[PDB]
Formats: structure tokens, C-alpha cells, sequence
């Protein structure tokens, strides 16, 4: 269960600057 | 600066 | 951190906060990877040359922290340390190589909305994400300025080429490290500073959308100096001491 946060992945939610980290990996 | 933490954890 | 932001709430619930007990303070940062290990760098807990030596007893641990000096009942949870395990071969006496630690706790601790292990990355995932340009993130409570956060501050920096690490400083890089930050002509800055040490360099996988730890805030000769970069202890490259420490002693 390890890396998946309760307030986030678990909720479908996004955390306000994780897509800066998902487009770098280009 | 640091808030007093319970003795509990000191002891 | 220099040049980060508020970190949400429960955004990183395996984030970790060593604290002294006398006198009461900040010593470093710090990860949760279990329900009864903690992961930090050596350095936090030894280094002869400032007279640092830490035992067991010296220590809490404090998880699921938000605010850096208010103890935040019903949240948060301190622990004590039933044993401290420094990698054989940490070389303090060079360039803090290998700059790695586990700890185990008295007690598992129970998780919750803010309290949550981050994963260890497997071969593949490393090979994968650990690529320079590729964005990781870093967390601390540490100084803002080469003063104090009130609560936990968070930037994301890009990995950097390892030709560019070795050529930015005069210390010897090993293979156990990689650097991370931006460059003095990519406009953006950031990076790591006294007191963030220990903690977590992480970063999403876009596979499985899990949280992994790459990284250990390792060193750095200032904070966000133009032409210079943070290092950090590379995890899996060290992994094969970590399992072997956990299922031995775990
Ligand atoms: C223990 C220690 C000793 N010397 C440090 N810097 C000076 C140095 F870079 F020349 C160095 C590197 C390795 C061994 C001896 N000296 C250092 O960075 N740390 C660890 C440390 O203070 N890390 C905190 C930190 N980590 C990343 C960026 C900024 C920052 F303050």
C-alpha cells in the first residue's frame, strides 16, 4: 500500500504542483 | 522555539 | 528548503522529523518506509569532525507533522528508537559516501490520513525515473535562507547530468550519490539546507501512480548558490544493505 497518500491517490486527488513532476517525464 | 512536548515521551 | 512552498496537508505523510530531546530541537528529516523503520542519513546521526554522536536514547522520532515547533495533538505521534543501524561503510571522513541510516522503532506506529509509508524503488523504477531533466521532490523543515518555516515547505527540482555535478565541486562523487537542481541559466531555483537533511527525494511513478524515494538529502556546500547542486544519497543503489538490515534484525 506504500506510496499511495490517503488525502490523494486514494481520493482521486491531485496535490497542487505534482503535474510539474509528471511532465518532466517526457 | 519549540513547544513543550509531553513528559510521556521524555520519561 | 530554499525558495519552496507550503506543503498541503497529507501531502507527504511518510515525511519524518528527528528531534532532540535536550535541549528540544530540530536535528534533521527524515522518511518512514514501514509501520517500524525509519530511513535518514547517517550524518544526522554521526559525524566526529562537529563531535556528533547520537544514540538511541538521545532521539524521538515525530510522524505525521505538519507545523515545525507546535506539537499538534491527535495528529501527530512521537517515537522512541530501539536501535540505529549506520551503513559499515559511511565514509565521514571524505565526502559522507554512502550517507545512509536505518532506525527502528520501539513501537509500530499506527497510519492514518497523515501518517503513510513511502515505497522503495525496485530496479526497474530506478532505471526508469532516476534520468537527468526528470523532476523529483524534496520536503523539510529546514532553513529557508543560507529564517524558519512555521510549517513544511516542498520544491520540486530536476536531476542533473552527472558531468555537471562532478564539474560544480572540488569533493569526490561517487556512484552512490546524484545531484539535483536547477541551472544558474534555467531561471527557477530551489534546493535543500541546514536542517532538511536526511530527508526524502521523491518522486511519482507515471506507472503505477506510487510515491518512491530515490533519494536522501545528503550534502551541499551552501544553499541555492548559483552554479552548485544538492547531493543525495543514491537509495537504490544502496537497497541490498537495507533489505539485508530489515529481514536480519526485523
Ligand atoms: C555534515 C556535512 C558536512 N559538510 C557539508 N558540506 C561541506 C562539503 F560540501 F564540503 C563536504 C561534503 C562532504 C564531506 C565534507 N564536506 C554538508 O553538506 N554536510 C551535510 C549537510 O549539512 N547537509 C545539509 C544540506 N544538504 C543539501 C543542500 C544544502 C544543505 F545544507
Amino acid at each position: 500500500d506504500c506510496g499511495l497518500r490517503p488525502l490523494f491517490e486514494k481520493k482521486s486527488l491531485e496535490d497542487k504542483t505534482e503535474r510539474e513532476l509528471l511532465e518532466s517525464y517526457i | 522555539d519549540f513547544e513543550e512536548i509531553p513528559e510521556e515521551y521524555l520519561q | 528548503i530554499v525558495e519552496g512552498s507550503d506543503a498541503e496537508i497529507g501531502m507527504s505523510p511518510w515525511q519524518v522529523m528527528l528531534f532532540r530531546k535536550s535541549p528540544q530541537e530540530l536535528l534533521c528529516g527524515a522518511s518512514l518506509i514501514s509501520d517500524r523503520w525509519v530511513l535518514t542519513a547517517a550524518h544526522c546521526l554521526l559525524y566526529p569532525p562537529w563531535d556528533k554522536n547520537f544514540t538511541e536514547n538521545d532521539l524521538l522520532v515525530r510522524i505525521g507533522k505538519h507545523s515545525r515547533t507546535r506539537y499538534e495533538r491527535n495528529i501527530e505521534k512521537i517515537s522512541m528508537l530501539e536501535k540505529i543501524y549506520i551503513h559499515p561503510r559511511y565514509n565521514w571522513r571524505e565526502n559522507l559516501d554512502r550517507d545512509i541510516a536505518l532506525m527502528k522503532l520501539k513501537k509500530p506506529v499506527a497510519f492514518s490520513d497523515y501518517i503513510h509509508p513511502v515505497c522503495l524503488p525496485d530496479r526497474e523504477t530506478a532505471a526508469s525515473l532516476l534520468q537527468a531533466g526528470y523532476k523529483g521532490r524534496v520536503t523539510g523543515w529546514g532553513n529557508l535562507k543560507e529564517g524558519q518555516p512555521s510549517v513544511l515547505q516542498v520544491v520540486n527540482l530536476p536531476i542533473v547530468e552527472r558531468p555537471v555535478c562532478k564539474d560544480s565541486t572540488r569533493i569526490r562523487i561517487t556512484d552512490n550519490m546524484f545531484c539535483a537542481g536547477y541551472k544558474p541559466d534555467e531561471g527557477k531555483r530551489g534546493d535543500a539546507c541546514e536542517g532538511d537533511s536526511g530527508g526524502p527525494f521523491v518522486m511519482k511513478s507515471p506507472f503505477n501512480n506510487r510515491w518512491y524515494q530515490m533519494g536522501i538529502v545528503s550534502w551541499g556546500e551552501g544553499c541555492d548558490r548559483d552554479g552548485k547542486y544538492g547531493f543525495y544519497t543514491h537509495v537504490f543503489r544502496l537497497k541490498k544493505w537495507i533489505q539485508k538490515v530489515i529481514d536480519q534484525f526485523g
